[PDB]
C-alpha cells in the first residue's frame, strides 16, 4: 500500500509538471 | 477502535476496563449530573454492556466533571468499546466532525489520565480520526506531543503500550498531513524507533517492531522524509538488514525490504549517492545476494529482495574496491579486508594513497594514533583494527617509501614503537613486523 500510495505521488507530481508545460 | 483487533489495543482496553466506576455512583458523589449519569448508564449498557447518540455529550460532560481516575477509566473505556461497536462510534466521529468542540475535547481526553485510560482515549481518537471527515492533523499533533503518548512510545518495558502507539501512527499516516504529523514525531523520537530496530535484529516485540517497520516505510513513502530520515541514522539500513535476515516473517521481510529500497530509490534526493554510501558501509550487495540466494514464501517479499539485490548490484558496478577502502577508512572500522591482503591490490593503490601529498596516509596515520590512544582499552575489534592499520602502514612504507617519512614526521614511528608493547601478542607482533619493515633486515 505504501509503494503504491508513492507511485500515486510521483504520478500526480508529473501531471503537476504537464500542467506548468501547458502553462 | 482503529486498531483494536490487535492484542496490545485489546489488553489496554481491558486495563481500562477493570477500574469502571457506575455512573450512579459517580452521581452520588457530586461527580455528574443526573441527566449525565442517565446518559453515561445507557452508553455503557450499549458499548460496555441504547445507544446515547446525542446524549454522547452528556457523558463527555460527566467523565470532564468526575475527575476521578477510576470514573476517567470507566469513560475511556466506554468510548473505546463503544468506537469498537460498528453501531456506535461512528456516531460520535460525525458528531466530533460536524461540532469541531467535540473533537477539541476528544484530543485533549487523548493521552491523559490514567495510563491505561490514556491509551483507550488516544483509541478512540484515532478511530474517530480514521474518518475522512474528522480526520485532523492538528489533533493528531497534538495528541503526539503529549508527554504520555512519548512515555507510551518509550516504554521499553511496556511493550503492549509501544506497540499500540506505533500502530497508532502508521494507521495516521495515510493522511498526508497526518503523515508529515508522523514524520515530525519520529524526528522528534527517533531514538524510540532506533531501539526497537535494534531488539528486533537481535510476540508483542515482534507485533510492536512491525508496527514500527510500517510506520518507517510510510514515512519513507515521502522522498524528502526519506532524504531526511537517511542522513538521520547512517546505520538505520543496516540494522533494518539484520533484522531482516534475523526475522523470519514473511510481512518484516518485505517491509524492510520495502524501507531499504524507499530510502535508496529514486525519488529520494541523493539516491545514488545514498545506495552507494548503503552498499559501501552496510555491506548491502552482500546481504541482497544473501537473500536471493535464500528462498522466500511471499511472492511481494521475494519480488522487493529481488529489485533491493539488482539495485545494489548497478550501485556496486560503479563502485570499486578503493570506494570501499576509503569508506573503511572514513568509518575507522577495519577487519582485515582482503584488500589488505591483496598484494596486487595495494600495488596498484599505491599511487592512490601517496596521492594528494600522501592524504590516505596521513589519514591512515591519523587512524593508527587513534587505534593507540584506544589501546588502552585493547578491545578485540579495537586490536584488529590496530593490526590492520599497522598492515596498512608496513605496505605503505614498503611500497612508494616516501610516505615513511611523512609517517615518522607525523608520529607513526612512535605509534608502532608504543605498539610493540602492546599486551596483545597479534599486536605485538604486527607492531614488530612494521619495525622491521621500517628499518628492520
Amino acid at each position: 500500500l505504501k509503494a503504491d500510495q508513492e507511485y500515486e505521488i510521483e504520478k500526480t507530481n508529473i501531471v503537476r509538471n504537464e500542467t506548468n508545460n501547458i502553462d | 477502535k482503529i486498531l483494536m483487533d490487535s492484542t496490545h489495543f485489546n489488553e489496554i482496553r481491558s486495563i481500562i476496563r477493570s477500574r469502571s466506576v457506575a455512573w450512579d455512583a459517580l452521581a452520588r458523589s457530586e461527580e455528574l449530573s443526573e441527566i449525565d449519569a442517565s446518559t453515561a448508564k445507557a452508553l455503557e449498557s450499549i458499548l460496555v454492556k441504547k445507544v446515547n447518540g446525542k446524549t454522547l455529550i452528556p457523558l463527555i460532560h460527566l467523565l470532564s466533571t468526575s475527575d476521578n481516575e477510576d470514573c476517567k477509566k470507566s469513560v475511556q473505556n466506554l468510548i473505546a468499546e463503544l468506537l469498537s461497536s460498528d453501531k456506535y462510534g461512528d456516531d460520535t466521529v460525525k458528531f466530533f466532525q460536524e461540532d469541531p468542540k467535540q473533537l477539541e475535547q476528544l484530543f485533549d481526553v487523548s493521552l491523559k489520565g490514567d495510563f491505561q485510560t490514556v491509551l483507550i482515549s488516544g483509541f478512540n481518537v484515532v478511530s474517530l480520526l480514521v474518518q475522512n471527515g474528522l480526520h485532523n492533523v492538528k489533533l493528531v499533533e497534538k495528541l503526539l506531543k503529549n508527554n504520555n503518548l512519548i512515555n507510551i512510545l518509550q516504554n521499553i518495558e511496556q511493550m503492549d503500550t509501544c506497540y499500540v502507539c506505533i500502530r497508532l501512527l502508521q494507521e495516521l499516516a495515510v493522511i498526508p498531513e497526518y503523515r508529515d504529523v508522523i514524520w515530525l514525531h519520529e524526528k522528534k523520537f527517533m531514538p524510540t524507533l532506533f531501539k526497537i530496530l535494534q531488539r528486533a535484529t537481535d510476540h508483542l516485540g515482534i507485533q510492536l517492531q512491525y508496527h514500527s517497520l510500517l510506520l518507517i516505510w510510510l514515512l519513507t513513502f515521502n522522498p524528502v522524509f526519506a532524504n531526511e530520515l537517511v542522513q538521520k541514522y547512517l546505520s538505520d539500513f543496516l540494522d533494518l538488514l539484520k533484522l531482516v535476515k534475523i526475522t523470519i516473517k514473511e510481512k518484516v521481510s518485505r517491509l524492510c525490504i520495502s524501507i531499504i529500497l524507499q530510502c535508496c530509490s529514486t525519488r529520494v534526493k541523493q539516491h545514488k549517492k545514498v545506495i552507494k554510501q548503503l552498499l559501501l558501509l552496510g555491506n548491502a550487495l552482500p546481504t541482497v545476494q544473501s537473500l536471493s540466494e535464500r528462498k522466500y514464501s511471499d511472492e511481494e517479499l521475494r519480488q522487493d529482495i529481488s529489485n533491493l539485490k539488482e539495485i545494489l548490484e548497478n550501485e556496486y558496478q560503479e563502485l570499486t574496491s578503493f570506494d570501499e577502502y576509503v569508506a573503511e577508512l572514513d568509518s575507522k572500522l577495519l577487519c582485515w579486508s582482503p584488500p589488505h591482503v591483496d598484494n596486487g591490490f595495494w600495488s596498484d593503490n599505491i599511487d592512490e594513497f601517496k596521492k594528494d601529498n600522501y592524504k590516505i596516509f596521513r589519514q591512515l596515520i591519523e587512524l593508527l594514533q587513534a587505534k593507540v590512544r584506544n589501546g588502552d582499552v585493547n578491545a578485540k575489534q579495537e586490536k584488529i583494527i590496530i593490526q590492520v592499520a599497522l598492515n596498512d602502514i608496513t605496505h605503505v612504507v614498503e611500497l612508494l617509501p616516501e610516505s615513511i617519512d611523512v609517517l615518522d614526521k607525523t608520529g607513526g614511528k612512535a605509534d608502532i614503537m608504543e605498539l610493540l608493547n602492546h599486551s596483545d601478542s597479534r599486536v605485538k607482533y604486527e607492531a614488530l613486523k612494521a619495525t622491521q619493515a621500517i628499518i628492520g633486515y
